[PDB]
């Protein structure tokens, strides 16, 4: 009666489900066939839960990672990205690899998503959250700081650093993704 | 959105629907007792649940 499930328990349950689905009379009748689908949907639900374990954990941790970041001279930064083939969920991966510049960088996530909202294509636009060193930021006064197409300040970064290996999310219309590293991205 | 499976989600999203299902197949059985297919289905559902419940309570 502990709530957390071990891998072996999860495996035993999956097996029970496979076996029940594989051997039941679910193709013998209209009634039975419908029950067969219900089962497949039950097994499906369950695989969606366990499949999601790791992303859920990373989500529950991201608050912690944030509070640590503030008090160790780090911050999460947001980089706007553009592709010519924005529908190809694979042509994005090759662009993220060439980050280590001219793209717009925002301190507030609300601002970069606002800017994306204005874009026409909306399929050719994405962005990555990135953990930064916060000593890496060249702090311009508000009198000097570049601004976007809304009157919102952008961040500028000091030279030849910030090739940071800690992305932590990739936002797109398709959905929120994750750098595998691996050089591919996916999440659900 | 989605979190891991727990003992609670196992009971809520596998064991309970499957019990409801057993109830329903039992009705379809009371129309023609001895209909093999339906009776078989009750046996498979019932096995499924005892295996999953065993697994959930870590027996």
């Amino acid at each position: 009666m502990k709530d957390q499930l071990s891998d072996e328990q999860k495996e035993t349950i999956l097996k029970a489900l496979n076996d029940a689905i594989e051997k039941g009379p679910w193709d013998k009748s209209n009634f039975l066939r419908v029950i067969g689908k219900k089962l497949i949907a039950i097994r499906d639900r369950f695989l969606k839960r366990i499949g999601a374990a790791s992303q859920a954990q990373l989500q529950a941790e991201s608050h912690l990672a944030n509070q640590i970041a503030l008090q160790s001279g780090q911050q999460e930064i947001y980089v706007s990205l553009y592709s010519s083939d924005g529908s190809n969920l694979q042509s994005w991966e090759k662009i993220v690899g060439s980050l280590p510049i001219s793209r717009p960088i925002y301190a507030d996530e609300e601002d970069i998503k606002a800017i994306l909202k204005t874009k026409e294509n909306k399929q050719n636009e994405a962005y990555v959250a990135i953990y930064i060193s916060q000593s890496d930021i060249l702090h311009l006064s508000a009198d000097k700081a570049p601004v976007d197409k809304l009157g919102k300040p952008l961040l500028t970064l000091k030279d030849k650093s910030i090739s940071l290996e800690n992305i932590s999310r990739f936002v797109h219309v398709s959905g929120v993704y994750r750098y595998s590293n691996g050089r591919l991205i996916k999440n659900a | 959105d989605v979190t891991d499976a727990t003992l609670g989600s196992v009971y809520s999203e596998i064991i309970s629907p499957v019990k409801d299902c057993i109830l329903t197949v039992a009705k379809a059985v009371s129309f023609n007792p001895g209909g093999k297919d339906n009776t078989d289905a009750v046996e498979v559902l019932t096995e499924l649940n005892t295996k999953v419940e065993r697994a959930a309570l870590n027996q």
